[PDB]
């Protein structure tokens, strides 16, 4: 069955790296588009990126250009997001997602979308605090 | 053990792409350019031999490509 | 560049009533919007894609509207699974940003 | 669809009376064929697959050497024993060493010794062979119209669905009848043997990693050999090459062994195709045939169809391809049922005048269900475009202008056309396929005048056939009397040609 | 003494590779792979059709890399006519039966 | 004075310098940061694609 | 990964044995004859090429090791 | 809607610079710090005398 | 007065990195080769690499290829030390010293050397324990 | 790369005594020894630069020698200053190695 599944919820590091993973289940794992969105614990949610699970292509917004990474794990059929440099706001929730038709490498938007446009594996939500 | 037979002397002239034409296609052309560059007065060697033979100022130059040309792989 | 206001900040009404939330945006959205609505702790609910389409599974008691910049959701009739923060979100031009919410209260 | 965007596509009609649409099959890009009637089809060759491989002489390239041996005799007492020698797992070479005093052997001068070691050795290549016969041709094909995003995604139910099929060729059943319910039976017989020339050709794996090769190499290569071997210790063969003796100034011998040349037969292996999953079924890229296709029975599913008036909507921009045409996805609801749907183009309109190629003939929509996306294509002509969809006043019209000229058209077509007498050689003919006088001329021209070029020119490589036409050129021009100077630039200009191949 | 000049690497290993393909008119590959020098990479124009993505189509490009892992050095030091040394063994005749090094 | 494998022998620095390996290129420890980087490896796509 | 260059180029004149001769001073030989015993037409190829060059009933020989040298390695 | 293209840079900025001398035979320089792309990096060669 | 100093005792993460300070006093700062050594509480002393503190110049040995970073600082005549993906045996305590004729950049061992071949400023000694 | 044997392993000696360590390298390391010794949570003492070289502000309590492959080091006279861990070291070919330790003790 689609489903996404995060690791547990870890404590780092202020200017530290924390690496969360997402494993996916019940679909080709080359199909869909890992896109990753935080939300602080009274915020709402902000798309913070997107993944190809397919030849590990990448891109985010400009909040996170020079921290976040994002890689690929074809065998478990994985994804593997570090935040780097951490900081205050990052104490929150970031979520994975599979979406629509990730047929090369990309987010690709002007063509079509929805049917669980990024909806189906939102898992469970990956809690991160920042402190000492 | 002289790995002799650069297979590109049996190509398959098929549509799909052969196996390294990448960097073949210029592989020669870099290894008469270095030779030559390494060893230069044969570059006037070659001239004063070519410029013996033939005797037509045309195919002088013919001769030249012969002997530049024997050079750098047989050697 | 993908500015979405999502009006109002919060409701509280009684079960069985119809509630509308609005969305416009200071861009050109054409369908390219969506609408979830998530509790504290969950994953949110299934609510509609493309602003006008309900997924499988998702009860009739929901409903999307809106052309061009301004999009309206609605429940047809409040129920007590309804309390959850509601979220609407453009798909396009990719900065992608959500609403920062419409929260819900039973009487 | 299934055959836009993947250029290299190419076009191929066939003038009606007697459906002969020999087609040159390829395993490197599309061919749709269309008829004035006859739903128009596509047909891609999806994989290569051999079932059964014979297990001829492998090969070692790893090598390991152990408990050495020399044997020194005397400078007159014969030469060298060695008893090592007596075995073959031991290679041995035998060598005239110095012995002096001092070095008993109470005579001296020129004595001579034998050093040899054990030759155990890892990484076999395995060098199988493979016959035209029990290998596997396998294609999928598909007729346009229906079928919104064709697009191989979902292949798995579309061969049990009607827009697309999948089909099985055999040296032993050639024949296939690609039965479409509703749509026909697309008559296919082909030819098994001639599409890479089998029988010299060996499916090499070596690191688990697997490709074709033109046996007669592989019959060269100078390292020791399994032979044809089977289970048993292997006696390799030739066991010389690989290890190296070496001896001091006059002295002393021990032997290195050269290590592993992988890389080495990797660099080696300059012309090559790889090849995959091998399992007992190993699977290969590219490699074309010849495909005698019959349009004998294929009913178009609704000529009488009628033009359901809902208004039709684009939904994707109809970008166009490198042969001119160009695809779009229309959706619409509003009405349902079978329908039949217009489509045309034009310049102007109150006319309407439908103009240019209508590639996706008799377009069909399934069912009553909302804006269904109605996928196929149509080619412009040269200048300004005008398609028309729906139907009249509530229809959708667009904007093309393709901006290829006709003459365009007739060089891309030429080039095209070239490169295919460039690759496939023969095969290149009857390639637009009717049964004609001249094609069949052509066909033995090029039979009799190529055959002759591979036995003469033989496998002339890049730069071979580079200098080679170059020298030919110089003499084109030198030569009296132009008959056969005109000969010389002839065979140039073909070897220059060849030169503009792919590789490009 | 022999000083350390440049190696060479004739061993070499490959991992973790990446395509990063691009629509046919967006630019050209970005691939942050790229942006180490431990992978090798090369740009390459590939063709990029409709059920593909990219709502255009034509021919697009991507660039192909991969990690670039290598084994069994070169090590091809220098020496200069100083700090070398010859050795030499001479003999004159007469004594030493079997004189023989 | 080129050593390869515990093999040693004496080359022209002539050839030395025009082989078309990756380069050391005259490095110390740290991550070697191969030059040229290219010979080695072999790209190649399909027929259009991957 | 052209191993470019063969190091005979650079050989050492020197007394002791250089490292792999005993091959080496037939490999190019070998080299050609192979490719040509692969190659047979190429012959009679060479030999309406250098017929037409030269002119001389002495350089022609001379053209014909010309063709039949470039073919081999460079190929 | 237009889509972001390549981007230039017309006014950059450098610190922390790096030399990483290296005598007249025993390779060429190294200098770890070239191991970085975020670093911009040429070799050159410079006289070393006593 | 010539003399270096080291930052405190620190104790971090398996598998983390770890940056030590070493701030020199006395002398120009460009003209001695900073040479760390490492020495575990039980073990003797093996020296672990070299830095110049002009032009960042740097080497170590094999025993820390790939985890050691070494870093210049002119502008408060600084050096930082970062061991990267830290193990069992980081735990010792590290040292920095100034050396010889630090003409330009390098370790410049065929030319002469001692006079406090690396050993007047040894510090005071940066004890680092990693654990949990 | 340049193993280095310092013998013995630990040494105690009474006040006023002459104490001596070898060091000797399977290397030839014609002058690029050096010799410390450091108490336990301290930074060493000046002992020896070259293996035969006294340092200004050393007392003269201590000397080395030593040539081609094996130094030795030596304390004239014995004093309570001279509890420590002693260590040779080498300076050529850079992979630089220590002694493992020459250990003290008063009577
Ligand atoms: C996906 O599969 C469905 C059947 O489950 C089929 O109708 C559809 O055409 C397929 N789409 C593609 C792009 O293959």
């Amino acid at each position: 069955e689609v489903q996404l599944v995060q690791s547990g919820p870890d404590v780092e590091k202020p200017g530290a790296s924390v690496k969360v993973s997402c494993k996916a289940s019940g679909y080709t794992f080359t199909s869909n588009y890992i896109h990753w969105v935080r939300q602080a614990p009274g915020q709402g949610l902000e798309w913070m990126g997107v993944i190809n699970p397919r030849g590990g292509s990448t891109a985010s917004a400009q909040k996170f250009q020079g921290r976040i990474t994002m890689t690929r794990d074809t065998s478990t059929s994985t994804v593997y997001m570090e935040l780097s440099s951490l900081r205050s706001d990052d104490t929150a929730v970031y979520y994975c997602a599979r979406g629509g038709r990730a047929l090369f490498y990309d987010s690709y938007t002007t063509p079509r979308d929805g049917g669980s446009w990024w909806f189906d594996p939102w898992g469970q939500g990956s809690l991160v605090t920042v402190s000492s | 053990a002289v790995t002799l037979p650069s297979h590109s002397t049996r190509k398959l002239q098929t549509r799909s792409q052969t196996w390294l034409e990448s960097r073949e296609y210029t592989k020669h052309l870099i290894r008469v350019e270095n030779w030559i560059f390494r060893n230069p007065g044969f570059a006037l060697a070659a001239a004063a031999i070519a410029w013996l033979l033939g005797s037509s100022t045309s195919q002088k130059v013919i001769y030249l490509v012969m002997i530049l040309l024997i050079a750098p792989a047989y050697s | 560049d993908i500015q979405l206001t999502q009006s109002p900040s919060s409701l509280s009404a009684s079960v069985g009533d119809r509630v509308t939330f609005t969305c416009q945006a200071s861009q050109d959205i054409r369908k390219y919007l969506n609408w979830y609505q998530q509790k504290p702790g969950k994953a949110p609910k299934l609510l509609i894609y493309d602003a006008s389409n309900l997924k499988t599974g998702v009860p009739s008691r929901f409903s999307g509207s809106g052309s061009g910049t301004d999009f309206t959701f609605t429940i047809s009739s409040l129920q007590p699974e309804d309390v959850a923060t509601y979220y609407c979100q453009q798909f396009d031009d990719l900065p992608i940003t959500f609403g920062q919410g419409t929260r819900l209260q039973i009487k | 669809i299934r055959c836009i965007g993947v250029s290299n596509r190419d076009f191929v009609e066939g003038m009606s009376g007697g459906t002969w649409v020999d087609v040159v099959l390829e395993h490197g890009g599309c061919v749709t064929v269309m008829a004035q009637d006859k739903p128009t089809v596509d047909i891609e060759l999806v994989t290569t697959t051999v079932s059964n491989m014979a297990e001829v002489r492998s090969y070692c390239y790893e090598a390991s050497i152990s408990d050495m041996a020399s044997d020194s005799r005397c400078p007159t007492q014969g030469e060298a024993y060695l008893d090592k020698q007596s075995d073959t797992q031991y290679v041995c070479k035998r060598t005239l060493v110095d012995r002096g005093w001092g070095n008993g052997c109470g005579l001296f001068g020129k004595g001579s010794l034998v050093t040899c070691a054990k030759f155990a050795c890892s990484k076999k290549m395995t060098g199988k062979s493979i016959q035209p016969e029990n290998l596997e041709y396998r294609i999928m094909l598909s007729v346009h119209g229906s079928q919104h995003s064709g697009m191989i995604v979902n292949d798995t139910g579309h061969e049990t669905d009607e827009n697309r099929a999948k089909v099985e060729i055999t040296p032993n059943s050639p024949r296939a009848e690609a039965t479409l319910g509703g749509f026909g039976s697309l008559g296919l017989d082909c030819e098994p043997r001639t599409g890479l020339d089998f029988s010299d050709l060996y499916y090499l794996t070596m690191n688990n990693k697997h490709w074709l090769v033109h046996k007669e190499w592989f019959h060269d290569i100078p390292l020791p050999w399994h032979a044809g071997a089977d289970t048993g210790t292997p006696h390799w063969n030739n066991k010389e090459a690989l290890v190296e003796f070496k001896d001091a100034h006059a002295k002393r011998q021990t032997v290195v062994v050269l290590g592993s040349q992988e890389g080495a037969v990797h660099t080696a292996l300059a012309g090559a195709l790889e090849a995959e999953m091998d399992g007992a079924k190993g699977r290969l890229s590219s490699g074309h045939l010849k495909c005698r296709l019959k349009m004998d029975k294929l009913r178009l599913k609704g000529v009488s169809y009628s033009l359901c008036t809902a208004a039709f909507t684009f939904t994707k921009i109809p970008a166009e391809t490198l042969h001119g045409t160009v695809t779009v996805e229309v959706q619409y609801a509003g009405t349902d049922g079978p329908c039949k749907v217009p489509a045309q183009m034009a310049v102007d309109m109150q006319t309407l005048t439908p103009v240019g190629r209508l590639i996706t003939a008799n377009p069909v929509i399934t069912e009553s269900t909302e804006n269904s996306k109605m996928m196929l294509e149509l080619d412009p002509p040269f200048g300004d475009s005008y398609i028309v969809i729906g139907v009249g006043e509530k229809k959708i019209t667009h904007h093309w202008h393709r901006s290829g000229s006709t003459i365009g058209k007739a060089f891309e077509a030429t080039v095209r056309g070239a490169k295919r007498m460039a690759v496939l050689g023969d095969t290149a003919w009857d390639f637009g396929s009717v049964g004609g006088a001249l094609n069949s001329l052509g066909k033995g021209i090029h039979q009799i005048f190529g055959a002759a070029f591979k036995s003469l020119f033989g496998g002339m490589s890049w730069f071979s056939q580079i200098l080679i036409g170059t020298l030919l050129m110089w003499l084109g021009l030198n030569t009296k009397n132009g008959s056969i100077s005109l000969m010389c630039l002839a065979l140039g200009g073909v070897l220059i040609f060849l030169s503009t191949a792919v590789s490009a």
